[PDB]
């Protein structure tokens, strides 16, 4: 590390053939210890009334039935992919 | 009852190295002439006697091949009577009885029983002489009748089965169920029945496709 | 995955109520806290999922899920493609 | 002189390994571990095996076909050569489907269907693609010689494909890798002139490089000329009994030419009416319920005019091909069309579509081993 070569110079860092499908550490696995005010704040948004949770849960929804999410996705595949497959 | 008499001895035979050896020939060609007689089969028995012909062309007997060719063609539409013209000789097939035998065998597989029962010499006894044999290639006309067609006229099944009369078409109409329909046509099979077509857009394969996409 | 798999669940604590909701006619009297509401929650339910039930549904369901299924085998190609030219600039 | 200095020094290699692989593969178990243990490579003891199927098979082809009279070579063979290896008490490990193999290629040089079936019993130990696609190789063969040409047409697709998920580099298939191509291309070149309205199925099979010739065969073959019936027939005989060596051609011995009358006359046969049954379906059923209007429009097409007629019809519809009704009232006749379909290639394709991405994935990451 300092900065790569606009030159040949890169062909002995090459040599090296370090990693570009390297590890991705997993982020979640046990409980943070800070889960407890917010533990406290389900029963308050759960048990004694419907106006707290089902405005989280709506969401899903029209995650489907709305505009062309799978289709935009692939298009923008259609569009982000071709262009760097054609530049390689 | 010489063909039960005959089974194991002539299975372990078969199995062994006793069918590239021409001297089993002995039990072998007195076991062939046993299904032709007593109404029974054995393909391996007359195949390993059809190969030791093949291997020695001298030792060939042409009433035994016949009561190979004849039973093999009881048995259709199986490959059995094309293995019987694979180890028969060119100067084989050529010979008599033999070469009336396979030119009747040719009308069978064509399905040409009309002609089948005008090309048959009534003089040669050794066609006689095959009990069952002339129930046999009837019984094998009826039973393609069924996977082929769904009607047939009176008339026409008749003379199929070697021109039958009124009480003799009695047995072969009682044989599969079969009956008569209004002042008219046998019923052999129903419509729907008889044709049991392939069909698009099966997809079943997501039970499948699925899982092996899973991760 | 976990969506899915709370989503029957759904529908079976829904199959558990449901019984609650029938049971309290079967037995002898009650049912006061469902009958036309419960009714119209559940029409409603079916008029959304699903749809209403011809057979020409079912085969433009299928023909749907034959389309999703040829873009997501697309995306398969496209990740085997995107592997081959990656593959063959390494050597 | 030097054609039979190889020839005999062949045949007496190998009844000398003969008696030492009775002798190893029944009892010695100590041998057998003492065989296990010092090289890098039990390869080299398992190709003597099929090495031997194919060269002997040779040996024995030309002495088949140089002694016609009086015949030492059959006998000797099929009483010791084949029996004694395979019959027997087998190899402790996978060496004992290599004999297998052996004798089945042996066993289909006799024009049979019979033991395919006693010798899939005994073929308890795993399928392996190295024993899978020659089993499927003689087992298609067998489905084609028992006129069951729906069945073995499926079967020489997939041996043919060859995304077969193996590498197979190091010698394992060697001298004789495009007649794995070309006779899974010929022997599958029958099937379809016979029942060519089923297979939608067929793109997979065969490349277009080949299926745009062998289409116009099968055309050509059945409508309007009997000259495919040659030229096909030519290319069909070498592959469908696989007779590994013609003996040197030459007038001043015969020998030669004598068992191959049989061996061709016997697949004279099979092709002729065979091919016959094909014209009559060639035609295809374009109105599926014939009025007078169609089945008259089709008497036309089954043979000449003339004082005799329908009888012929009558005869055609009771092959494989064809299922109807006669209404003798009506005077109709109703009949069977019948099809496959289109889109089952993409399914089959999605996993080895994948090899080709973990083949990918996977040697890239063999070469990321070494340059790293």
């Amino acid at each position: 590390c300092k900065e790569k070569d606009f030159s040949p110079e890169a062909l002995k860092k090459a040599n090296i053939t370090f990693e570009h499908m390297f590890e991705e550490v997993p982020i979640v696995i046990k409980n943070s210890h800070l889960i407890n005010v917010l533990m406290w704040e389900l029963e308050k948004k759960s048990a004694v009334a419907d106006k707290h949770e089902l405005l989280s849960l709506a969401s899903s929804n029209h995650l489907g039935k709305n505009l062309q999410l799978l289709m935009d996705r692939v298009d923008e595949m259609s569009q982000d992919i071709v262009k760097y497959n054609t530049y390689m | 009852a010489m063909f039960e008499q005959m089974r194991a001895n002539v299975g372990k035979l078969l199995k062994g190295i006793d069918r590239y050896n021409p001297e089993n020939l002995a039990t072998l060609e007195r076991y062939v002439e046993t299904q032709a007689k007593e109404n029974a089969y054995d393909l391996e028995a007359n195949l390993a006697v059809l190969k030791l012909y093949q291997f020695n062309p001298a030792f060939f007997q042409t009433t035994v091949t016949a009561q190979i060719l004849l039973k093999a063609l009881t048995n259709l539409p199986h490959t059995d009577f094309t293995l019987c013209k694979c180890m028969i000789d060119q100067a084989h097939q050529e010979e008599r009885p033999i070469r009336q035998i396979l030119y009747l065998g040719d009308l069978l597989e064509t399905c040409h029983f009309q002609a089948f029962w005008q090309a048959l010499d009534e003089n040669m006894d050794l066609l006689e002489g095959i009990t069952g044999f002339e129930d046999s290639v009837r019984k094998f006309i009826c039973h393609v009748v069924g996977i082929t067609y769904q009607h047939i006229d009176r008339w026409l099944l008749a003379e199929m089965l070697g021109d039958l009369t009124d009480s003799q078409l009695k047995m072969w109409m009682s044989k599969y169920g079969w009956s008569a329909d209004e002042s008219g046509q046998i019923f052999i099979c129903s419509q729907e029945e008889s044709i049991k077509p392939k069909n698009i857009v099966e997809k079943i394969d997501f039970d499948s496709v699925s899982s092996i996409m899973a991760s | 995955s976990d969506l899915q798999q709370v989503g029957g669940a759904s529908a079976r604590i829904q199959d558990a109520l449901s019984t609650v909701l029938q049971y309290a006619e079967d037995v002898l009297s009650g049912k006061v806290s469902a009958d036309n509401t419960v009714g119209r929650f559940l029409m409603s339910l079916v008029n959304q999922v699903p749809k209403i039930v011809p057979d020409d549904f079912e085969t433009m369901l299928n023909s749907n899920i034959n389309d999703l299924l040829m873009v997501t085998y697309l995306a398969n190609l496209t990740q085997s493609q995107i592997a081959l030219n990656e593959k063959l600039v390494n050597l | 002189q030097w054609l039979w200095d190889i020839i005999d020094e062949f045949i007496y290699q190998f009844q000398s390994f003969s008696q030492y692989r009775c002798k190893t593969a029944k009892k010695s178990e100590e041998e057998i571990d003492f065989l296990r243990s010092n090289p890098k490579i039990w390869n080299v003891h398992s190709v003597l095996n099929v090495l031997h199927s194919l060269v002997d098979k040779s040996n024995i082809n030309r002495q088949l076909e140089v002694y016609t009279s009086g015949g030492d070579p059959e006998s000797v063979a099929g009483e010791y050569g084949r029996h004694s290896l395979y019959k027997m008490l087998g190899y402790f490990s996978l060496v004992g489907l290599l004999r297998l193999h052996s004798l089945l290629g042996d066993y289909y040089q006799a024009i049979k269907v019979l033991e395919n079936i006693e010798l899939n019993k005994k073929s308890m130990y795993s399928r392996v693609p190295e024993c899978q696609v020659t089993t499927y190789y003689y087992v298609g063969f067998a489905y084609l010689m028992m006129r069951r040409y729906q069945d073995a047409i499926r079967v020489f697709a997939n041996i043919l494909l060859y995304i077969q998920r193996t590498k197979s580099m190091f010698q394992r298939t060697t001298y004789k890798y495009e007649m794995i191509n070309k006779q899974n291309e010929q022997m599958h070149a029958l099937l379809a002139i016979a029942l060519t309205m089923y297979p939608m199925r067929i793109d997979e099979s065969i490349h277009l490089q080949l299926r745009e010739k062998y289409g116009d065969k099968m055309l050509r073959m059945q409508k309007g000329d009997p000259q495919v019936y040659e030229e096909l027939f030519s290319y069909s005989c070498p592959k469908f009994l696989s007779p590994v060596v013609p003996n040197y051609d030459s007038v001043h011995p015969n020998y030669h030419k004598e068992p191959f009358l049989q061996q061709l006359k016997v697949f004279s046969d099979e092709v002729q009416q065979q091919a016959q049954l094909s014209t009559i379906r060639s035609f295809l059923k374009l109105y599926t319920t014939m009025p007078v209007a169609k089945l008259a429009g089709f008497l036309d097409l089954t043979e000449q005019e003339f004082r005799i007629q329908l009888l012929v019809f009558k005869h055609k519809m009771k092959n494989l091909v064809w299922t109807s009704g006669i209404s003798a009232l009506d005077g109709e006749f109703q009949s069977a069309s019948e099809v496959d379909f289109y889109i089952d290639k993409d399914m089959i394709h999605i996993a080895d579509t994948k090899v080709a991405r973990r083949y990918g994935d996977f040697f890239i990451r063999q070469i990321h081993k070494f340059e790293e």
